[PDB]
C-alpha cells in the first residue's frame, strides 16, 4: 500500500491539544519499551517542537494478558477528523449480528500498521511519553501508518479488508462479520465447537493475509427491554402500597393507561407505615389491569441513527448495576443489569468501569455506535481511577451524575 | 580545522492566512543609532545576522536602552509583531521538577551554554520575517537592512527550540552515561552525580568533549553559587530543600492587594511548612477586582494569621526522594473545608506537605471531602513520584466501609490504613432501609404563594399530633424542608417521616453533614439526635391518604 489516502480535518479545525495527563512509573516504562519497537520498527518517528499538537497515551492490559498495551486517547482527534464515506455512502449496520447465537470479538488492530498514514495528516497523531516529575521533556512521537483507535483506520483500510475477509465470507454466508474501530465481531448461529473452529479458522486465513490470538464471546441473545415488574404480595402494608403508587406513577410516564385510584383509595386515612392494609377487588383489579399493560412493550420506540445514544448506570449495592439506553427519556431502547463483577468484590470504581465497557459492547454490537455515558460517580473519583481498569480499545465520552436520582429504587 | 556537526534545522512557518510582519522603524537620535550600527556590525562579524537588500518587505522596529551603571546603549529588537504570527510551538518547558520528587546527588556542576544558544541556526527559509533596518545618520541615506540566522532572542520560538536542539544533542550522552542527570534552565546546565569527585570531574570532561562535536564550548558559570541554588522560589540544599524565606509583613491596615500576596506566601509555603491555612484570609476576597479597598480583617482572619505566623517563626526543610523507602500521605481535618497532609518516607522527615479545600457548594459532607483529598494527593504524587502513596487517614476502617457500601455513587479510595488523629470524620446520621414499627408516622408538607410569598409548613401523624405553622416570605422549597424539620422537633427518638418533596429527598439522600442553608444544618442536627429515621417518599396530589390530609392543610 504505497498510496496513502488524502485525509484532512474539519473545516475550520485545527489537530488536537490535549495536556497528557500523569502516569505511573509503571506504565511509563511500559510506553518506552513498546514504542523503542514500534520506532524501529517505522510505525511512529519522533517529531520537532515545530509540532505542537497532543493527544493522551496510557498502557493497559487486554482481558486476561499481562503484556503491557499502548492505547491512545484519539476522542478528540477523531471528532475533529473530516467525517468519512471511504469507499460507499455508509455501511448499513448489520441488524442480524444482535440476533445471532453467539458473536466472537477478535482484536484485528495489528493490520492497520501494514498501511502508510498520509504525510500531511501525520502530525495530527503526536503524542507524549510523559517523564516523572518533569525531569526529562516527555518524548515525542507521531505515527507514520494508521493508527488503533483511530476514526480513519477502519476506514481507510476497509477495501483491504473485505478483500481478506471475501474468501471466507464466500463460504460462511450465515457468519455475520462486523467490525468496529480495532474490532472484528463474528457471529453465528452455531454450537460453540464449529464457532470456536470457524473462529480459529478466520483468525488463521487472516495470518495468511498478513492476529493477537485473543477473543471475546458473547450472546446477543438476551438483549432487550426488561419489564417493569410488580411486587406479588399477600399482605401489604402502608409503606408497600406507598412504594407501588410511587412505581405506577413513575411508569405511567412510559405507559399510557397506568391508573393508581383504587391503589390510592386504600391509604384513606393517616395510617401507621406498617401497618397491614387489606386490598379492595377493586384496587386488585387495577393491579392486575396495570400488570397487564406492563407486559407489552413501549408505545412508538425507535432508533434515530442521527441522535446520540445515552446509557445511564445506578449503582444497586452488593455488586449489582442497573442500566439504560436510550435516545428520548422514558423511550428505552434497551435496560439490563449486572451482577458480582469480575475481580472487584471491594472496588466500586472497577466495577462502574467494567459495566462503562460491557454496555459498550452491547452497543457496538446492536447499534454499531458508543453510547454517551451518565455516570454516578463524582468527576475527580473517575478520572483519577478509570484507565486503571479499562481493557477495551476503543473510549466512549460520558458525563458525571451529581444529584442521587429517585428513580434508582424503580430499576431495584 | 576540525569538522563539526550542523544542528538540525527546526522548520517553522507563519500561522496559516498570515504574512509576515511590515511594522515601521521609529526614528532614532543620531546617537542611538551610532550605538546600534556598533553593535549590529560585531553581531555581523559573529555570524548571528546578514545583511539583505531592500527586496524583503517585511520589518520588525529595533531600539536603542541602556543600563545604569553599565556603560552601554543595549540592542532590541521587538518581536511583538512577528511572535503573533508565528505558529505555536511544543512549548516543552512549562512544568519543572517539584524537588521532593528529586534524588540526592553527591555532585553537581554547572556549564554556561549562553554560547551554544548561538550556534542554533534559523530555519533558513523563515529568516526573512526577521528583517530589521537601522535608520541611517540624517535618514540622507538607505537604512541599513539585516535579517537573523540565529534564533532571536524575544522571538517566539526561541526558548522550545533551543531547547530541543540541546536535548536532541545530549541524548546519546545521558542514555550512555545512566549513573549521571543532566538538566537544563535557561543558559545553564546542571550536572550531578553520586560518582567520586574524581569520576565525576571526568563525566564532565567527557560531556565537554561530547559537545564539542557541535562546536559548543561550555565553560562554567561566573561566579560559581556555593548552595544552595536559588531555582524557580526554593532553595536546593546538598541533602534538603526548602522554599525560600517566607516573611509575612506587619501592618495595621490590609488592602485587597495586601491580602492577595499574603495568600501568595502562605501558599507557596504549604508545600512545606504543615498546617498552613488560607481561608479566613481569602474569604476577606471573595469579589473584588480593586486593590487598595483595605478590608479590615474579622477576628477569625487575625487568628488565622497569627496561627501561620507561628508555623512560620522557623525554617523548615524537607528531605530528598529515596526509592527504596516506601511513599506515605497523612491527611488531617483542620475545620471549615479545609484539609491538610504531609507525605514522607520516614517519621517526622517530610518530603513535602500540602493543603485541600473544600469545593463550593451548597452542601457537602467531611467523607466526600477527604476523598477529594486523597485524589488530589495520588495525583500528584503520581506527578512527582510516579507512583500512588499508602495513605494514613483519621476515619475508621468501619465508618469507610458503611459509607461506600451505602452511598449511592461509586467511590474509592486506595490502599489506607487508620490513623487515630482528632479530629475523626465519621459519619452523622443514616436513613433506615424500611420502616420503623412502634414508631410514629409523620406526613409532612409545605406550600407557598409565588407571588405573596406566604406559606405553611406541618405534618399530622397516625396518632392524631398535627401542627401547621404560618410562614412568610417563604418558597415551596423552603416550607418543604420546613416541615421535615417540625416533624424531626416534635418526634421521639425513632420516626418515620412521609415527604412528597423531590426537592427534600435529593438534599437528604446526599447525605450532608454541614450546609449553606440554616435550614438544611438546622434539619441535620435534628437528624444526629435521633436513633432511627426512616424517609419515604411518595407522589403528591395522588389522593395518598396523610398526604391528601397535610396537604390541604398547608395549602391555604
Ligand atoms: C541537576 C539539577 C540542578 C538544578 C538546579 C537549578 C538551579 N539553580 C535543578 C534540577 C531539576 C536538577 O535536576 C535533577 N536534580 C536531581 N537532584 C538534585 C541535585 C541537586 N541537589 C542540590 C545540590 C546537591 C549537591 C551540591 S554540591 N555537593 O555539588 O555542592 C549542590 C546542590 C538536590 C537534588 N535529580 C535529578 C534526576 C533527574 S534530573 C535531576
Ligand atoms: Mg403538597
Amino acid at each position: 500500500p504505497i498510496e496513502t489516502v488524502p485525509v484532512k480535518l474539519k473545516p475550520g479545525m485545527d489537530g488536537p491539544k490535549v495536556k497528557q495527563w500523569p502516569l505511573t512509573e509503571e506504565k511509563i516504562k511500559a510506553l518506552v519499551e513498546i514504542c523503542t519497537e514500534m520506532e524501529k520498527e517505522g510505525k511512529i518517528s519522533k517529531i520537532g517542537p515545530e509540532n505542537p499538537y497532543n493527544t493522551p497515551v496510557f498502557a493497559i492490559k487486554k482481558k486476561d494478558s499481562t503484556k503491557w498495551r499502548k492505547l491512545v486517547d484519539f476522542r478528540e482527534l477523531n471528532k475533529r477528523t473530516q467525517d468519512f464515506w471511504e469507499v460507499q455512502l455508509g455501511i448499513p449496520h448489520p441488524a442480524g449480528l444482535k440476533k445471532k447465537k453467539s458473536v466472537t470479538v477478535l482484536d484485528v488492530g495489528d493490520a492497520y500498521f501494514s498501511v502508510p498514514l498520509d504525510e500531511d495528516f501525520r502530525k495530527y497523531t503526536a503524542f507524549t511519553i510523559p517523564s516523572i516529575n518533569n525531569e526529562t521533556p516527555g518524548i515525542r512521537y507521531q505515527y507514520n501508518v494508521l493508527p488503533q483507535g483511530w476514526k480513519g483506520s477502519p476506514a481507510i483500510f476497509q477495501s483491504s479488508m473485505t478483500k481478506i475477509l471475501e474468501p471466507f465470507k464466500k463460504q460462511n454466508p450465515d457468519i455475520v462479520i462486523y467490525q468496529y474501530m480495532d474490532d472484528l465481531y463474528v457471529g453465528s448461529d452455531l454450537e460453540i465447537g464449529q464457532h470456536r473452529t470457524k473462529i480459529e479458522e478466520l483468525r488463521q486465513h487472516l495470518l495468511r493475509w498478513g492476529f493477537l490470538w485473543m477473543g471475546y464471546e458473547l450472546h446477543p441473545d438476551k438483549w432487550t427491554v426488561q419489564p417493569i415488574v410488580l411486587p406479588e404480595k399477600d399482605s401489604w402494608t402502608v409503606n408497600d402500597i406507598q412504594k407501588l403508587v410511587g412505581k405506577l406513577n413513575w411508569a405511567s410516564q412510559i405507559y399510557p393507561g397506568i391508573k393508581v385510584r383504587q391503589l390510592s383509595k386504600l391509604l384513606r386515612g393517616t395510617k401507621a407505615l406498617t401497618e397491614v392494609i387489606p386490598l379492595t377487588e377493586e384496587a386488585e383489579l387495577e393491579l392486575a389491569e396495570n400488570r397487564e399493560i406492563l407486559k407489552e412493550p413501549v408505545h412508538g420506540v425507535y432508533y434515530d441513527p442521527s441522535k446520540d445514544l445515552i446509557a445511564e448506570i445506578q449503582k444497586q449495592g452488593q455488586g449489582q448495576w442497573t442500566y439504560q439506553i436510550y435516545q428520548e427519556p422514558f423511550k428505552n431502547l434497551k435496560t439490563g443489569k449486572y451482577a458480582r463483577m469480575r475481580g472487584a468484590h471491594t472496588n466500586d470504581v472497577k466495577q462502574l468501569t467494567e459495566a462503562v465497557q460491557k454496555i459498550t459492547t452491547e452497543s457496538i454490537v446492536i447499534w454499531g455506535k458508543t453510547p454517551k455515558f451518565k455516570l454516578p460517580i463524582q468527576k475527580e473519583t473517575w478520572e483519577t481511577w478509570w484507565t486503571e481498569y479499562w481493557q477495551a480499545t476503543w473510549i466512549p465520552e460520558w458525563e458525571f451524575v451529581n444529584t442521587p436520582p429517585l428513580v434508582k429504587l424503580w430499576y431495584q | 580545522m576540525v569538522p563539526i556537526s550542523p544542528i538540525e534545522t527546526v522548520p517553522v512557518k507563519l500561522k496559516p492566512g498570515m504574512d509576515g510582519p511590515k511594522v515601521k522603524q521609529w526614528p532614532l537620535t543620531e546617537e542611538k543609532i551610532k550605538a546600534l550600527v556598533e553593535i549590529c556590525t560585531e553581531m555581523e562579524k559573529e555570524g548571528k545576522i546578514s545583511k539583505i537588500g531592500p527586496e524583503n518587505p517585511y520589518n520588525t522596529p529595533v531600539f536603542a536602552i541602556k543600563k545604569k551603571d553599565s556603560t552601554k546603549w543595549r540592542k532590541l529588537v521587538d518581536f511583538r509583531e512577528l511572535n503573533k504570527r508565528t505558529q505555536d510551538f511544543w512549548e516543552v518547558q512549562l512544568g519543572i521538577p517539584h524537588p521532593a520528587g528529586l534524588k540526592k546527588k553527591k555532585s553537581v556542576t554547572v556549564l554556561d551554554v549562553g554560547d551554544a544558544y548561538f550556534s542554533v541556526p534559523l530555519d533558513e527559509d523563515f529568516r526573512k520575517y526577521t528583517a530589521f533596518t537601522i535608520p541611517s545618520i540624517n535618514n540622507e541615506t538607505p537604512g541599513i537592512r539585516y535579517q537573523y540566522n540565529v534564533l532571536p532572542q524575544g522571538w517566539k520560538g526561541s526558548p522550545a527550540i533551543f531547547q530541543s536542539s540541546m536535548t536532541k544533542i545530549l541524548e546519546p550522552f545521558a542514555a550512555q552515561n545512566p549513573d549521571i542527570v543532566i538538566y537544563q534552565y535557561m543558559d545553564d546546565l546542571y550536572v550531578g552525580s553520586d560518582l567520586e569527585i574524581g569520576q565525576h570531574r571526568t563525566k564532565i570532561e567527557e560531556l565537554r568533549q561530547h559537545l564539542l562535536r557541535w562546536g559548543l564550548t561550555t565553560p562554567d558559570k561566573k561566579h560559581q553559587k556555593e548552595p544552595p541554588f536559588l531555582w524557580m522560589g526554593y532553595e536546593l540544599h546538598p541533602d534538603k530543600w526548602t522554599v525560600q524565606p517566607i516573611v509575612l509583613p506587619e501592618k495595621d491596615s490590609w488592602t485587597v492587594n495586601d491580602i492577595q500576596k499574603l495568600v501568595g506566601k502562605l501558599n507557596w509555603a504549604s508545600q512545606i511548612y504543615p498546617g498552613i491555612k488560607v481561608r479566613q484570609l481569602s474569604k476577606l476576597l471573595r469579589g473584588t477586582k480593586a486593590l487598595t479597598e483595605v478590608i479590615p480583617l474579622t477576628e477569625e482572619a487575625e487568628l488565622e494569621l497569627a496561627e501561620n505566623r507561628e508555623i512560620l517563626k522557623e525554617p523548615v526543610h524537607g528531605v530528598y526522594y529515596d526509592p527504596s523507602k516506601d511513599l506515605i500521605a497523612e491527611i488531617q481535618k483542620q475545620g471549615q473545608g479545609q484539609w491538610t497532609y504531609q507525605i514522607y518516607q520516614e517519621p517526622f522527615k517530610n518530603l513535602k506537605t500540602g493543603k485541600y479545600a473544600r469545593m463550593r457548594g451548597a452542601h457537602t459532607n467531611d467523607v466526600k471531602q477527604l476523598t477529594e483529598a486523597v485524589q488530589k494527593i495520588t495525583t500528584e504524587s503520581i506527578v512527582i513520584w510516579g507512583k500512588t502513596p499508602k495513605f494514613k487517614l483519621p476515619i475508621q476502617k468501619e465508618t469507610w466501609e458503611t459509607w461506600w457500601t451505602e452511598y449511592w455513587q461509586a467511590t474509592w479510595i486506595p490502599e489506607w490504613e487508620f490513623v487515630n488523629t482528632p479530629p475523626l470524620v465519621k459519619l452523622w446520621y443514616q436513613l433506615e432501609k424500611e420502616p420503623i414499627v412502634g414508631a410514629e408516622t409523620f406526613y409532612v408538607d409545605g406550600a407557598a404563594n409565588r407571588e405573596t410569598k406566604l406559606g405553611k409548613a406541618g405534618y399530622v401523624t397516625n396518632k392524631g399530633r398535627q401542627k401547621v405553622v404560618p410562614l412568610t416570605n417563604t418558597t415551596n422549597q423552603k416550607t418543604e424542608l420546613q416541615a421535615i424539620y417540625l416533624a424531626l422537633q416534635d418526634s421521639g427518638l425513632e420516626v418515620n417521616i412521609v415527604t412528597d418533596s423531590q426537592y427534600a429527598l435529593g438534599i437528604i439522600q446526599a447525605q450532608p453533614d454541614k450546609s449553606e442553608s440554616e435550614l438544611v444544618n438546622q434539619i441535620i442536627e435534628q437528624l444526629i439526635k435521633k436513633e432511627k429515621v426512616y424517609l419515604a417518599w411518595v407522589p403528591a396530589h395522588k389522593g395518598i391518604g396523610g398526604n391528601e390530609q397535610v396537604d390541604k392543610l398547608v395549602s391555604a
